[PDB]
DNA sequence: GTGATATCTGCTTTGGGTGGGTGGGTGGGTTGAGGCAATA
């Protein structure tokens, strides 16, 4: 798995844009999204989203957990835990680039999002490292990572399962 | 405080080992040799208790502070008046430090208050001086003792005590010292510098200061390469109660090492054995093994051999000297190999010293004066000669010499000995060595029609000096262009198996050495193709570390010249000085003198050396003739 | 507390800008440069990073403004946010690295620089930009940042005082703090500094000239001390144009005039500047600088290439020029089993007439050469040439101070005037062109340095002009010297009416395109990059002799030395140009240039064949 | 109560290279190697 995907898998979270078009019920195969109306809200996929936002066609709402006072509550909880705490989002960090890069001008206060999205990926990036630094130096043969999401995993996953592989051969020489 | 009760009480668990006895049977062996330091693996420590190893190489003060004292009370408990024999025991360190492992380059700050190892070449060394550790004094009217305990920057608990010495007791009544009742130890500074080989491009060696105290004192001389363990502290002073805050940092040894052959009885019965192989071609094999990647010139490499073999001095009762070094000269035609014949001699000997005609002066060759580094007393440093006793000088570019330079080596050539009157110092140095020169003819390249003595432009008394002058010209032959061509271009092609292709070769390199001991013999060097060619190895090399270990066996024989040697150097010495035109285009390179008689001798001494020989016999009587032979007569081509 | 405020304002500024300072654009992405580069340094073990003032004042116009006029507080503030923020980005850490690091920060600008000639009084204390070259460097030393003092009676001890930076020092206190009542009073002075509790840093001080072009006309070059700690220190070495920041500062000696100072002058202080930053000037390779290099050396007329690049500006020399290329990237030093070494490095000659450009070769060559030394063989001596014995000042002994062909080590020593050297001071160079080494045994000094350099010498015949029929009388110097050469050069200026007009027309338009816009050349390299590929080629391929082109040389070598004996015997004379075994070597090193041009480990029969060649053009020719 | 006059306190000295060669050798330190001009 590669980072594009990891996006792609994100995609498929659903936010609230309010377009300016009129539109019947889609039925689509992943399934039904509701009557457009311009000016009211409405729930799709974020890659409808952010196609719809780049034609010029709605305008996008920020989630609930995108507000500068829970964010800095979570940061502040992340930093003071020793393990990975839960995250408001799978794919926070990917939900926020999107949202970020492409509707800035719907979300106040984005430059201050951007900074504690930030700081919280530095530190699970830090735990993760301090992870992998115990499971090799402690020779351990498995662990626990709740509340880690899958883009964080597939950041050094490769690596890290690789040089386990190796490990577990080296330990496992002796037999016959 | 409490960490050093646990540390001192780990460092006696580890000493007191007979439930493997290491350690145990170190500290005997310690007093029975009238010894107050142990040396001790770190490898040993790191097994038994890892975490104690690693705080003494990144603590190393407080961490030898409490070594020291366990050992003490160990020695205490084997043996107690031993123990109150010495003030201290102190602990030497060996093995493998990691990364402590360090030049003058790479010697940072960041090894501050740490245990490292230092590789280096000692540039300068200073007089032993004596350092109060504990005084006494007498009171006579009070008829009682007291003591002072002093320390400085230098001392492992550093302490500014003062010098200055009790005069009289509390009371007015006066006081005097018992200066065979105190305690003195011997102190002594040195300077290491970076090896030159292994500095970056461009760059001048960087060096370091070193603190050598007690038994470590004299261990090391200038010109030697060494490995020091010991600590790295920074002295801070200060000067009208302000600080720079710039300080000078030292190397408190704790072991001094050398980089003397050690022999094991395999290597002894493989070094007997060869010697009995065969008679007369252990000699001729050794000579052909010498500088492999030199095409032959197989007299010169027979005349080196004998130059490292050399012969056997004689002492007379009057108190007469004759010598028995070996010096050789060769000149010759431009890119002939004579500097690297000399430069082979350079990597080979166990001393020798390198030096040019145009970059020497007879000062430097000698010896110098200059102020004491401390009371600025004038002071003697050994020249290059003198640094060669019973060594090997090679001096590449010997016609460029300048005349007077040339002249202070005729001393040294034939007597040995430099005598230095200046400055208001008169002394006698031993300078014992063996001179091994390179020079080009007057005119370059030498010229055939013209006759030898032309052709050298040297005075008479200085080629007399030398036991064998060798003319190496280089002609056009087609066949020895293609042999030479050949193993010119094989040595051009050949790659270290080590190495990948496409490698280029580092300009500088970082430390290699990760011990003190060295992790990683056979008479015969194993065959390759590209070193040694396609043709049936039906000529064998031996090896240059077989070579080593059996030259340095041999050197220490002393044959007996035997009656019939003597008469056949006797019958051959008349023939040689009285064939006047003995081949009437042949010319004399050199006048066949008394010297050359001794030189006989000589080179027959070396050849019984080589076979390992108690007895001088005829073979090598003969040898050296023949050698004397080729070297002193010349064919002068008539236009 | 006023005060307090005010820095702990200042400081959460500068925090606030390492947080938040972003590049990037909305229709690409964004990065937050300097908090991943603090983090990315850190978990490296590299506790520095470098600011640029543009990116800060972007941020905040009044920190940049500050930064500039007050450099030494501001800058400590902006230390201390950068550990904060390293903290933050990397604050879970793994075992053995709980203890927070101290962080370097380094300054970088785009603005124009100024001389050292504009360094007024005025400019004291502020931010400074500095070109120049490095003439000198000291040893590395230690310089405390944190101190621990004792007082001598009591014991009483002080703990973590903090130093200042710099060249300056530290006053103890003049009386202790312990009780007066029951002990005897503490003596003045009584406090000393604990050798094991104080924290140190790596400091180095360097010698900074003016550059060549800006020294006013008639003057000798005025030089400026610089100060160098932690990472600054032992970056550049002399020879190194670099471009500095810095404070103008002010050596801070003693209060008190210990000694009797006794100055020519009242009121005088010594200047320095206390070094901030570093950048080196062309005149480690990124992945997109070795992916390009890479490129060059598979171009199939790689060799064209580099030949057109080398002194564009001359006409013609298309023969020599090829030569010089060789020379630059040089051959494939050895160390055989036994110990004796074969150097790989190339030596030219170019003995000829007057006008023909061998000097304008010879300052192209300095300016291309990663390591260049440009020397005249009038102005030199032994001693200047190798190394020198002299008086050290300070400690009143004996040290060594190298030569241009220590200073010339790894790279090439160009020699004009070759042949108005003293023949004593020619003498000294044999040694260092062959064995690669210095000797020295004087004064109490013996030891041997490195000297593993190309020699590229220029002469004039000994009539002035090359005379066909005084033959051997043009060429004076020793068989030795010209042994030691790889190839020499005859330049004859020959007269031909097409040549001529050629050579004047190209001449004019040289002149005429001096007012021009400078533009590139499609078939060229310009001199920067040439010069970054030969340093990559020479530290990535030494290549070797195939078997199947070393036996293609072996015959045509017995050939040539045939054909040379022949000649002596026919004409009578020893020839001044040998042929000699040194002549052998010096065909294989051309072919290994040949061929680390092109990144090929093997040297090829092609690459013989133009190395032959070349040989055949420069000293066949001359020895027939 | 003022004028000695006796006691006490703090400064800096030494020649030295961690106090500089950006103090100066008309303020004072052997030995040797290295450029000059005049020299032969
Ligand atoms: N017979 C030979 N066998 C092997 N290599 C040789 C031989 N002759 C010369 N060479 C090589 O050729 C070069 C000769 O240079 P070298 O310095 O040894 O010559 P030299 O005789 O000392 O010359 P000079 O008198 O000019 O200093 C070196 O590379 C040497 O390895
Ligand atoms: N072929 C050429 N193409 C371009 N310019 C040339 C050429 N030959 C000479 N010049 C120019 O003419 C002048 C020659 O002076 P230069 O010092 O380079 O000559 P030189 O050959 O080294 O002479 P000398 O032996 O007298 O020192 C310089 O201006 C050089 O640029
Ligand atoms: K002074
Ligand atoms: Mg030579
Ligand atoms: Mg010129
Ligand atoms: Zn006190």
């Amino acid at each position: 798995m590669d980072a594009a995907e990891v996006e792609f898998l994100a995609e498929k979270e659903l936010v609230t844009i309010i377009p300016n078009f009129s539109l019947d019920k889609i039925y689509l195969i992943g399934g039904d999204l509701g009557p457009f109306n311009p000016g009211l809200p409405v729930e799709v996929p974020l890659w409808l989203a952010i196609n719809l936002k780049q034609r010029q066609k709605c305008r996008l709402l920020p989630p609930e957990w995108m507000d500068v006072e829970k964010l800095e509550k979570m940061r502040d909880h992340e930093r003071k835990e020793e393990t990975f705490t839960p995250m408001p989002s799978p794919y926070y960090m990917e939900l926020t680039k999107l949202l970020l890069n492409h509707a800035s001008d719907n979300i106040p206060k984005a430059d201050e999002i951007r900074t504690l999205v930030k700081d919280m990926w530095d530190t699970r990036i830090a735990k993760l490292r301090v992870s992998a630094d115990s499971f090799v130096r402690q020779q351990e043969a498995h662990a626990k990572l709740d509340n880690l999401t899958l883009m964080e995993i597939n950041t050094s996953g490769t690596f890290l399962t690789q040089a386990l592989n190796h490990m577990y051969k080296l330990r496992t020489n002796l037999q016959p | 405080d409490v960490e050093l009760r646990e540390a001192q009480r780990d460092y006696l668990d580890f000493l007191d080992d007979e439930e493997q006895g290491i350690y145990q049977s170190k500290v005997r062996e310690l007093i029975s040799d009238n010894q107050y330091r142990l040396i001790v693996n770190v490898n040993d420590l790191r097994r038994k208790n890892e975490k104690r190893a690693n705080r003494l190489l990144n603590n190393a003060f407080e961490e030898l502070v409490a070594f020291q004292r366990a050992l003490k009370d160990f020695v205490a408990s084997i043996d107690a008046t031993y123990a109150k024999q010495y003030e201290e025991f102190y602990v030497g360190l060996e093995g493998s430090f990691g990364s402590k492992h360090v030049s003058p380059r790479t010697l940072t700050s960041c090894f501050l208050s740490c245990v490292v190892c230092v590789e280096g070449i000692v540039t300068k060394c200073s007089l032993v001086r004596p350092k109060v550790v504990r005084s006494v004094h007498y009171c006579p009217a009070t008829k009682k003792t007291i003591e002072r305990r002093y320390s400085d920057l230098t001392t492992l608990v550093a302490f500014p005590s003062s010098s200055v010495y009790p005069t009289k007791d509390e009371e007015n009544n006066p006081l005097e010292t018992e200066y065979g009742l105190s305690v003195y130890k011997d102190h002594q500074t040195i300077t290491i510098q970076e090896m030159p080989e292994k500095a970056p491009a461009g760059q001048l060696p960087r060096s370091v200061d070193v603190i050598l105290d007690d038994d470590l004192v004299d261990k090391a001389k200038p010109g030697d390469r060494v490995q020091v363990v010991g600590t790295y502290r920074c002295l801070p002073g200060k000067k009208g109660g302000y600080t720079s805050g710039t300080f000078r940092t030292v190397l408190i040894a704790c072991n001094v090492k050398q980089m003397q052959p050690s022999f094991s009885a395999e290597d002894i019965a493989k070094i007997k054995k060869f010697s009995k192989t065969r008679s007369k071609d252990i000699f001729d094999q050794l000579a052909k093994s010498l500088a492999p990647s030199i095409h032959g010139h197989d007299y010169v490499k027979k005349a080196i051999l004998c130059l490292l073999l050399g012969g056997v001095e004689r002492d007379l009762e009057n108190g007469s000297h004759i010598r028995g070094d070996i010096n050789i000269l060769l000149i010759g035609d431009p890119s002939v190999a004579k500097s690297q014949l000399l430069r082979y001699v350079l990597c080979t000997a166990p001393r020798a010293i390198p030096t040019t005609g145009r970059g020497s002066s007879g000062v430097g060759l000698t010896a110098a004066v200059t102020t004491d580094q401390e009371t600025g007393e004038r002071r003697l440093e050994a020249g290059a000669m003198v640094l060669a006793d019973r060594g090997v000088v090679c001096i590449d570019e010997f016609d460029k010499m300048s005349d007077m330079d040339r002249t202070a080596i005729h001393e040294v050539m034939e007597q040995g000995r430099v005598t230095i009157a200046k400055a208001g110092i008169h002394a006698r140095l031993n300078a014992r060595c063996s001179v091994l020169a390179a020079a080009n003819p007057v005119y370059g390249r030498y010229d055939q029609y013209k006759t030898p003595m032309e052709n050298i432009g040297l005075q008479d008394s200085l080629l007399s000096r030398f036991d064998l002058l060798f003319i190496m010209l280089d002609q056009m032959d087609p066949e020895q262009d293609r042999e030479i061509s050949d193993h010119v271009l094989r040595m051009h092609r050949y790659r270290a198996p080590g190495e990948q292709d496409g490698d280029a070769m580092p300009l500088g390199s970082a430390v290699d050495i990760l011990a003190t001991d060295d992790p990683n013999t056979q008479i015969y060097e194993k065959h390759d193709n590209l070193l040694h060619g396609t043709k049936k190895k039906k000529e064998k090399m031996v090896s240059a570390a077989f070579m080593k270990k059996y030259i340095h066996v041999a050197k220490i024989i002393k044959p007996v010249l035997t009656q019939e040697s003597a008469t056949y150097i006797a019958e051959e010495y008349s023939r040689l000085r009285s064939q006047d035109s003995m081949s009437s285009d042949t010319a004399r390179t050199s006048p066949v003198t008394a010297r050359t008689l001794e030189t006989l001798i000589r080179l027959a001494t070396a050849h019984a050396k080589a076979r390992m020989s108690k007895t001088v016999d005829l073979q090598d009587a003969e040898e050296a003739v023949e050698l004397v032979q080729y070297a002193y007569f010349k064919k002068v081509l008539e236009k | 507390d006023e005060g307090q405020a005010r820095k702990s304002q200042l400081q959460r500024r500068f925090k606030e800008f390492l947080r938040q300072y972003r590049v990037g654009t909305d229709r690409t992405g964004f990065t937050f440069k300097y908090r991943d580069e603090l983090k990315r340094h850190y978990n490296l073990g590299e506790y520095w990073i470098e600011v640029e003032m543009e990116d800060l004042a972007s941020f905040d116009e009044d920190l940049a403004d500050y930064l500039y006029k007050q450099p030494a507080e501001h800058l400590q503030l902006l230390e201390e946010a950068a550990k904060e923020v390293a903290d933050e980005v990397t604050r879970p850490r793994p075992s053995g690295e709980e203890v927070l690091q101290d962080i370097q920060v380094m300054l970088k600008s785009d603005a124009s620089p100024s001389s050292i000639r504009s360094l007024k009084s005025d400019m004291m204390s502020h931010l400074v930009k500095i070109p120049g070259i490095i003439i000198a460097a000291s040893a590395v030393r230690a310089k405390a940042t944190r101190i621990s003092i004792q007082c001598r009676s009591c014991r009483n001890t002080l703990t973590n005082i903090a130093m200042r930076p710099g060249l300056e020092g530290y006053a103890l206190p003049r009386k202790c703090n312990t009780d007066q009542a029951g002990r005897p009073k503490c003596p003045l002075d009584p406090y000393f500094i604990m050798p094991d509790k104080c924290k140190c840093v790596d400091f180095q001080t360097l010698k900074l000239q003016e550059l060549p072009d800006a020294v006013p006309h008639g003057e000798m070059p005025r030089h400026m001390q610089l100060y160098c700690d932690r990472y600054l220190c032992d970056k550049v070495v002399p020879g190194n144009r670099v471009t500095i920041m810095g404070i103008y500062s002010i050596k801070k000696f003693g209060l008190t005039t210990s000694r009797g100072r006794d100055r020519v002058g009242v009121g005088i202080r010594s200047s320095y500047i206390r070094v901030l930053g570093i950048q080196v000037d062309t005149d480690a390779v990124s992945p997109q600088e070795e992916e390009e290099f890479r490129r060059l050396a598979a171009l199939p007329n790689v060799y064209e290439v580099i030949s057109k690049s080398i002194a564009p500006s001359i006409f013609g020399g298309t023969d020599m020029k090829k030569a010089i290329a060789c020379l630059l990237f040089g051959g494939s030093r050895k160390r055989l089993p036994d110990g004796l070494t074969r150097r790989g490095d190339i030596n030219l000659l170019m003995l000829g007439d007057p006008g023909t450009a061998k000097s304008q070769l010879l300052k192209f060559v300095e300016k291309c050469s990663p390591i260049g030394v440009y020397t005249s063989g009038k102005g030199s001596s032994a001693a200047g040439l190798t190394a020198s014995v002299m008086r050290d000042p300070s400690s009143r002994n004996f040290i060594m101070e190298g030569g241009a062909m220590v200073l010339a080590d790894g790279g090439v020593v160009c020699i004009d005037e070759f042949d108005k050297m003293r023949e004593d001071d020619r003498v000294a160079i044999h040694e260092a062109m062959e064995q690669q080494t210095i000797s020295i045994a004087k004064a109490g000094i013996t030891t041997t340095l490195n000297s593993r350099c190309s020699v590229l010498a220029a002469a004039n015949s000994v009539f002035g002009r090359w005379d066909e029929t005084k033959g051997e009388d043009n060429i004076d110097f020793m068989p030795t010297i010209l042994s030691r050469f790889d190839m020499i050069f005859i330049v004859k200026d020959e007269h031909n009416e097409e040549r001529d007009v050629m050579l004047a027309k190209h001449v004019i338009t040289l002149h005429v395109s001096a007012l021009t816009q400078t533009q590139a050349v499609e078939g060229e390299i310009d001199l920067a990059k040439l010069k970054k590929f030969i340093a990559y080629c020479r530290v990535k391929c030494g290549p070797r002799l195939s078997a199947e082109a070393a036996e293609k040389l072996k015959n045509r070598y017995i050939i040539m030395r045939s054909g040379a004996r022949q000649h002596e015997r026919d004409s009578d004379r020893r020839s001044s140009i040998p042929i000699t075994v040194r002549q052998l070597e010096a065909i294989v090193r051309i072919a290994e240039a040949l061929s680390k041009m092109k990144l090929q480990p093997f040297a090829t029969e092609a690459d013989v064949e133009e190395a032959l060649r070349l040989f055949q053009v420069s000293t066949l020719d001359a020895a027939l």
